């Protein structure tokens, strides 16, 4: 496989290190992919922040400093045919969908939509990334095509990407994920009507700091 | 040595379809396929293996384990699933969440087809394997839906055995 | 240490059990007993475990009479060997032969206890044959008699414990599940196969 | 492809050794593996009995020794899905179906169920190998798999495994092979509703004793 | 030399008193009898002044009859290591496995006398486990029976007098001075605490 | 101050090591010692399984071994006058008191008894120890004397006592700590009537295995 390694630099330490029991790999439910999917989206620092030693250790500090290693497998038959576009977004803003322009009058994104937890969430509007952002050069970020022709697999080496070398891992989703089905699925009649996507992440480099008993 | 676990000996099954975990793709995104326990010696999955039938002749073993799968279907199929160690202790795991945050192997069908898991430390609850459906079953057109999974079990070699005595399934 | 074949076989379990009468017009008082170590089912399921084995033998002759109590009588045991003819009667001439060794012991003595070694015209005992010639190899005869002139008016009951000793096993196979219906035979039955595995409630649970 | 040794031991020699026209590649003919089959066995020493030279040479002698070569094909198409297990068994006595207990009453079988032949036989219950043993645990023999996604091919060297340096090759089978379908055969509608297994067996270091005009 | 824990400890003393009946419709015949070694008060005292104990033993038996007569009599004592089951009946097929070890003698012979090693999955006996499962620390069992054909009508009475051996011990604790009430807990009474050191008149005389 | 080894042997190791957090000075509350006061008992490896990081790490795991730093204050005016008897002791197992030989009938300590946690239980019968056991000869064991005219502190370093070298934090208590007022408290009118009895403990040398989240 091909690595993407992420702005060019390894996730590297600068506080506690577990070292053991949180470098493994948190393998989350797979994504249905159909015809008239739309796309996906996660946050990263709050999708592991109820799964086990990491949520536990995330939740219970207070300083958070982490890169991840991500995995993206799309296992599809040698019949079905498509294509992905996984892409990692740093400080990935969701926008609110509206026309009014009067400030507690116009709409904007609940919790369970800025943070859609360890089930993700799908986007409204693929074309604008949900953000007044067009997708076609979406491609400024680090980021791979999953071609259901040549390949199954997409890898991205993501560093530490922040203003502050350490943060609240609670209130502030670092960066974000999205896969987006720019290549619409197509199969002939009889075959699997969905194609499954996994997705495993790896916290490579963890520190935490500052524990609230 | 590896040796076909019967891991489907539930009722309404026929001779030798006990020996295979059946995967479909009407099942949704995030569910449960499949779970079992890892004591050898004990009334289960593991009286149908070799090492449970000889460490059934001896009173007290321990040791590591290793169970080994094993995915029979279509070359055109794909997708991701979730095996999960729970240690023991707290009982069968509810969510992929929780299982996840456990020992946890993803194992997809592109490339690999045979995915392994050591068991570790294991004496006379004992722990509990799951099998969790990760993202889907795909399939193209013209091809079944359904296919099956094979599992195997052996010992490893910190698999001591002490104290002989006769066994039971004989009378 | 007590997971290899030498200490998997090599202890002294019971293979069989002899009667005895010495009666009246029944006077056969001599009782054969032909030696098998496929007699009791869990021996027979530790042995055909291996498709080739090799080993020396040692019997205990453990003898009682009917209630229990002993008293000192003379009593002849008798290994008719691979070939040789087994007795007739009480006092035919097979009693008095010299290639069959004899054990001269009594009641009130220790229990009797001889050693057979490897007796057979191939090079291991084999269980599955696969052809045609059952095989051929057999461990031989151990007819018993009281010996006395005037007739002994008790019945025994002998047992005969055997231990195997330097055992050696070769080709293993899977162990037998399905239940026996013959001696010579691994004849299961078609209709009602017991599963390998007992049955549980779903296969989501851990029961 | 991976070649699995039987026992770890290579078929040697310890008589007449013919080492021209005896070491080629027998090949029987193709099974033909359907839905609903169960397996097949085949006897060895009595499969080349009737095939041309090793025939003549085997039937007219009376002291054999010999290993064994075999090639088990199994071509399918990239759509056909199942599994096979294919296991040389030492000393392969079939068993009788029946419940009684008196000796000339109990079943037995005939002498085309236990020698079948260079045709083969099917079982009638691939659960207990017809030997009253669970076949879910003859993966202690030397056995491959044959999973119709990854390869279509099994190769087994088997030496000389008996008791006698010398035996009769028509009144003793030595050891046989068997295929069974674990994996059941599935297809869509449309495809070949069959696959052919297709076996060549080679005899390696041939040895023949005692021959009777 | 005299006061070290292998001589403290290492001298015959007597364990256990079995019975036997094997009479008529209560045809019992064998006498279990589950060995611990906290029978009689005195061995239990010496052996809770201690926490963790390692050692071997030694068991004799000596049987009699009811009157004291011993008449020639066949005899089998079986030991059943922990986890195997028990015998059932006088005769079960608990009686002939192999696994469980055997003494065939007779009423006339000298009295039996085996040995058992450390048989514990732990490192040490502890008599003393604060927490939740009395442990699981066992040693096994020693059933008897008559070996017979007919019915034996006496009634034995077997004694067990058990030596230790290589007796290593660790924490010492202080000696219990208050009764005792149960077997496996060790329960005192709440009223009736009975002073350590006998009362006298005054405290300036030396009574 | 003068430190009693307990045994000789100092808590060594032999699974994770935290090294951190949970080598920190944990203080239970203090003890209000008075005239007619008993007795208090501790049963130590369930003291901590509710207090802090030691806690979250000892419910969640199955394997545990560690020593034990203790520190027994009791700090009294140069006016009043006793003595306390500080001792730990291993396999520490509660009695139960009743006369009854019955096995369903005879009494036996509740589950607060026997683990009393983080606030300690009191003796109903300190002479015997509530085990049956005399208290005159209780000085077998590792222990101090708090007098109140030389010191008023004690310190005892305990060892990991147990026949398997790992073991349940939960179901299993390791060791007590037993303090008793030997001598009474006396005082003058006008005093403070009550003398309080502090504890800090120290978890030397711990490791924890078998984690199941």
């Amino acid at each position: 496989a091909n690595i993407v390694l992420a702005y060019g630099e390894w996730p590297e330490y600068c506080p506690t290190r577990p070292d053991v029991s949180v470098n493994r790999f948190y393998t989350l439910d797979s994504k249905m992919w159909q015809e008239n999917s739309t796309g996906w989206y996660w946050k990263f620092p709050d999708v592991l922040n109820k799964t086990g030693v990491f949520g536990q250790n995330a939740q219970f500090h207070y300083l958070y400093r982490s890169g991840f290693c991500l995995h993206v497998q799309c296992n599809a038959s040698k019949f079905h045919q498509g294509a992905l576009l996984v892409a990692v977004i740093p400080e990935f803003v969701i926008a609110g969908r509206g026309s009014n322009t009067k400030p507690n009058e116009a709409p904007h994104p609940g919790f369970t939509t800025t943070f859609p937890g360890t089930t993700g969430a799908t986007f409204h509007d693929p074309y604008v990334l949900d953000s007044g952002v067009p997708l076609s050069q979406a491609l400024i970020y680090p980021h791979q095509w999953i071609n259901l022709r040549t390949n199954n697999c997409a890898t991205v080496i993501v560093p530490y990407i922040n203003a502050v070398p350490f943060d609240s891992a609670i209130n502030h989703s670092n960066f974000g994920l999205i896969v987006i089905p720019v290549s619409p699925l197509k199969y002939s009649s009889g075959a699997t009507t969905a194609i499954p996507i996994t997705i495993t992440i790896a916290p490579l480099n963890s520190e935490f700091g500052g524990l609230r008993q | 040595v590896e040796t076909i676990l019967e891991v489907n000996n539930t009722t309404e099954a026929t001779g030798l379809t006990r020996l295979l975990i059946p995967v479909s793709s009407q099942n949704k995104a995030d569910e449960l396929c499949a779970a079992f326990m890892v004591d050898p010696g004990r009334i289960g999955p593991w009286q149908s293996t070799l090492v449970g039938q000889i460490c059934r002749y001896y009173t007290q073993w321990s040791g590591s384990l290793k169970v080994t799968f094993m995915f029979t279907g279509s070359f055109m199929a794909t997708g991701k699933m979730l095996v999960a160690y729970s240690p023991p202790g707290s009982a069968q795991p509810a969510n992929r969440e929780t299982a996840m945050l456990g020992t946890h192997v993803i194992w997809d069908f592109g490339l690999q087809s045979s995915v392994s898991l050591v068991i570790p430390w294991i004496s006379n609850t004992a722990g509990v394997v799951t099998l969790w459906y990760q993202t889907n079953y795909v399939v193209p057109p013209e091809t079944p839906g359904e296919a099956y999974i094979i599992a195997m079990g052996a010992a490893q070699d910190n698999f001591t055995l002490k104290i002989c005595k006769d066994t039971d399934e004989v009378t | 240490l007590e997971t290899t074949i030498n200490h998997f076989f090599s202890r002294s379990g019971l293979v069989g059990v002899v009667n005895l009468t010495d009666g009246g017009t029944d006077t056969t008082g001599y009782a054969t007993w032909d030696i098998d170590i496929m007699g009791f089912v869990q021996l027979r399921r530790k042995c055909e475990m291996f498709t080739y084995m090799r080993f020396n033998a040692e019997f205990t002759f453990v003898t009682t009479t009917k209630n229990g109590e002993a008293r000192p009588y003379m009593l002849q045991y008798m290994y008719v060997p691979p070939g040789a003819p087994k007795p007739t009667g009480r006092d035919a001439f097979q009693w008095q032969t010299a290639t069959n060794p004899s054990v001269f012991v009594k009641l009130t003595d220790p229990p009797a206890q001889v050693s057979v070694p490897f007796m057979s015209p191939a090079s291991a005992y084999q269980w599955f044959y696969d052809g045609y010639p059952c095989p051929n190899n057999m461990m031989g005869t151990f007819a018993v008699r009281v010996v006395s002139r005037e007739a002994s008016q008790l019945k025994l009951q002998t047992r005969v414990y055997m231990k195997l000793k330097h055992v050696r096993a070769w080709v293993p196979r899977p162990i037998r599940s399905q239940p026996y219906l013959l001696k010579n035979f691994p004849n299961y039955d078609s209709s009602k196969i017991t599963n390998s595995a007992r049955d549980r409630s779903s296969i989501k649970q851990a029961n």
